[PDB]
RNA sequence: CGACACAGGUGGUCAGGUAGAGAAUACCAGGCGCUUGAGAGAACUCGGGUGAAGGAACUAGGCAAAAUGGUGCCGUAACU
RNA sequence: GCGGAAGAUGUACGGGGCUAAACCAUGCACCGAAGCUGCGGCAGCGACGUUAUGCGUUGUUGGGUAGGGGAGCGUUCUGUAGCCUGCGAAGGUGUGCUGUGAGGCAUGCUGGAGGUAUCAGAAGUGCGAAUGCUGACAUAAGUAACGAUAAAGCGGGUGAAAAGCCCGCUCGCCGGAAGACCAAGGGUUCCUGUCCAACGUUAAUCGGGGCAGGGUGAGUCGACCCUAAGGCGAGGCCGAAA
RNA sequence: CCGUGAGGGAAAGGCGAAAAGAACCCCGGCGAGGGGAGUGAAAAAGAACCUGAAACCGUGUACGUACAAGCAGUGGGAGGCACCUUAUGCGUGUUAUGGCGUGCCUUUUGUAUAAUGGGUCAGCGACUUAUAUUCUGUAGCAAGGUUAACCGGGGAGCCGAA
RNA sequence: CGUACACGGUGGAUGCCCUGGCAGUCAAGGCGAUGAAGGACGUGCUAAUCUGCGAUAAGCGUCGGUAAGGUGAUAUGAACCGUUUAACCGGCGAUUUCCGAAUGGGGAACCCCGAUCAUUAUCCAAAUGAGGCGAACCGGGGGAACUGAAACAUCUAAGUAC
């Protein structure tokens, strides 16, 4: 009796649009889109996140390879950058000292002094 | 000019239109002359009519018209009881397709 | 009649049309061509013919195939 | 460490490879989690004070299948108050914005007639997931299938078109029979003319196809008539009677 | 329409205000159809003809693409090509290459699983009534309270009051 | 060849409409031997269906109403009817084939008569009755089982189904 309405019929699209990276399948039908999806919204139920702390093993064994050039590495370059000046923060940095050979030894002769 | 409720199969169409797509209008007659394919005349009938009506009315001259754009995609598909197999009914789910040619001048 | 223009099923009369023991092959009369096509000299499968020498050694069993096979004369066992 | 240790389509610690990147006794410096620390942010529960679920402070901090408890968005129609619309609505397609979300909203095109918001109701109220039901559709495939009455061939005619419509010749098939006459059964399918969109497992100027006309004129043929096994109705006889 | 018969048993709604339903001409074997043209606010209404989606077909556009390994993403950094109706170092379409990644559902102690079900789609498809009893939350009034048949009255009667 | 989209198609959903259903209420309520209900076959200039009639055949007559147009659904062609007022809507009368309770007899609609039972009886069928139909309600007789009792022989379903 009641018509279906802007319910199913309204269930399919909503969805298979979304999938801007979709499948074969799996966007072209919907007992595949859910369960595709489904594994979408999980698996990274709140992981992009993962990124940080994972690459991040780099930034940290990189910054040796900035430095073990121009003296010792990693182990006395981030302490005595904490030392004498306002201590910048490494984040930007572990990633300067890489694409441009310059601004690296800003950080080296900053520290190996005050050492 | 276009056609329309075509006994062809639409997939048997465009097989034939193709290889007639090209440029030059004559080299559009001298081939489908001898196709093999029933799939050769009807969509004869038309990029020779669509020829025609394109010299008169439409003005343009037969030296130079050729064939740009020629595709098949037509229907409609119609319940019919053909006899198949030793006995039995069945519904075909036969379609058609209509020959639109468009030959101008390029 | 069998769901079909289904090689299935369905009663009677014509059993002296011409050559053989005969209502057995060939052929008048009469009827018909209504049981999808085209182009090289394969393997394989369906029917069939012929195969040297041995010849059932195959096999549950000689299944299958083959042999004998017309007519006349002679001649013909155990058993009953 | 070695002998004892023999097997199945090419043999190894994860591999490269290593005499130390082995093993044992010690030692130094690092790498390394959503763990621990720290900033910001959402929440929930409980405690204290409180009219407060408003603030302040405090504890755990906040994983969950079965299950218990609680709040909410959307849909249909009927109320009150109150609005929008052919200087165009609902719906549909694509796109922008907002919300943790269910969902709401805007723009363009299409459409072209109605459609909402608030509060209060009413509900045959919101689904991927039964060898489920029905209809439709794709791949499979342009792939598997057409054979004792195995018969056609060469010229010619007609035609827009003819390998199977017609003429001639040649060549064959059947013979208790594809010959002739009939029962049952079917039933106009018969004939002529005009056609072919449909039917004729190709084509057709052909047809038992489509349309329109036409055809089946007995006293002695058959029915009609009669009866057989047997059946029925009426009187007679049995709770009751088909 | 099916079955000897009893019996069984579908599907198919809508042109337009008016038909006012395409005159005339070209094409074609043809009252088919096509082109052109005419009517009307609109035929992107021409006749199973309002609107007209999805599965799906053809063509075409954007971008890949015949060394390439497989859930077909996320984040980071490089390549480009293409488009500047949402001007702002801000995005899309698809995509080359690289690091990861074994559809989805029931049963079971354990299933991705050589455990079962589905080719795909849409629609369809499964806790409801009165009465009585026992709790709970909310609300009115309080040893009184409620009526039933039938009349805006009734109290019969029921439960409670030792 | 993969995906998205665009144009066209397929398909038919969706939105809107609906000359249909479903449900409730009020009113009204029997038909047939002067042979009904039903069915068959016919009947209109052309008509195949449906409807209406029936060989005076989608009709005839009378009165009243109504009204100038009409010849059923079909808006065709031809023709015709109406003001000697029809079409159309309402009482009463006439006609009313054959079978059918039929009932002479037989019979798949065809051929020849009050059949059968019974009452009265002038015992002559002479005068009469019965023999059928109708949605389900009331009455009078006959009378289960599946099932419940989580088995089952009382009981139960039932005094129901038939």
């Amino acid at each position: 009796r009641v018509k279906r309405g802007v319910i199913a019929r309204a269930r399919h699209k909503k969805i298979l649009k979304q999938a801007k990276g979709y499948y074969g399948a799996r966007s072209r039908v919907y007992r595949v889109a859910f369960q595709a999806v489904i594994k979408a919204g999980q698996y990274a139920y709140r992981d992009r996140r993962q990124r940080k702390r994972q690459f991040r093993q780099l930034w940290i064994a990189r910054i040796n390879a900035a430095a073990r050039q121009n003296g010792i590495s990693y182990s006395k370059f981030i302490n005595g950058l904490k030392k004498a000046s306002v201590e910048i923060d490494r984040k930007i940095l572990a990633d300067i000292a890489v694409f441009d050979k310059v601004a690296f030894t800003a950080l080296v002769e900053k520290a190996k002094a005050a050492l | 000019a276009k056609h329309r409720h075509a006994r062809s199969s639409a997939q048997k169409v465009r097989l034939v239109a193709d290889l007639i797509r090209g440029k030059k209008v004559s080299q559009a007659l001298d081939i489908l002359t001898y196709t093999n394919k029933k799939a050769a005349v009807l969509v004869k009938k038309v990029l020779e009519s669509a020829i025609a009506n394109a010299e008169h009315n439409d003005g343009a001259d037969i030296d130079d018209l050729k064939v740009t754009k020629i595709f098949v995609d037509e229907g409609p598909s119609m319940k019919r009881i053909m006899p198949r197999a030793k006995g039995r009914a069945d519904r075909i789910l036969k379609r058609t397709s209509h020959i639109t040619v468009v030959v101008s001048d390029r």
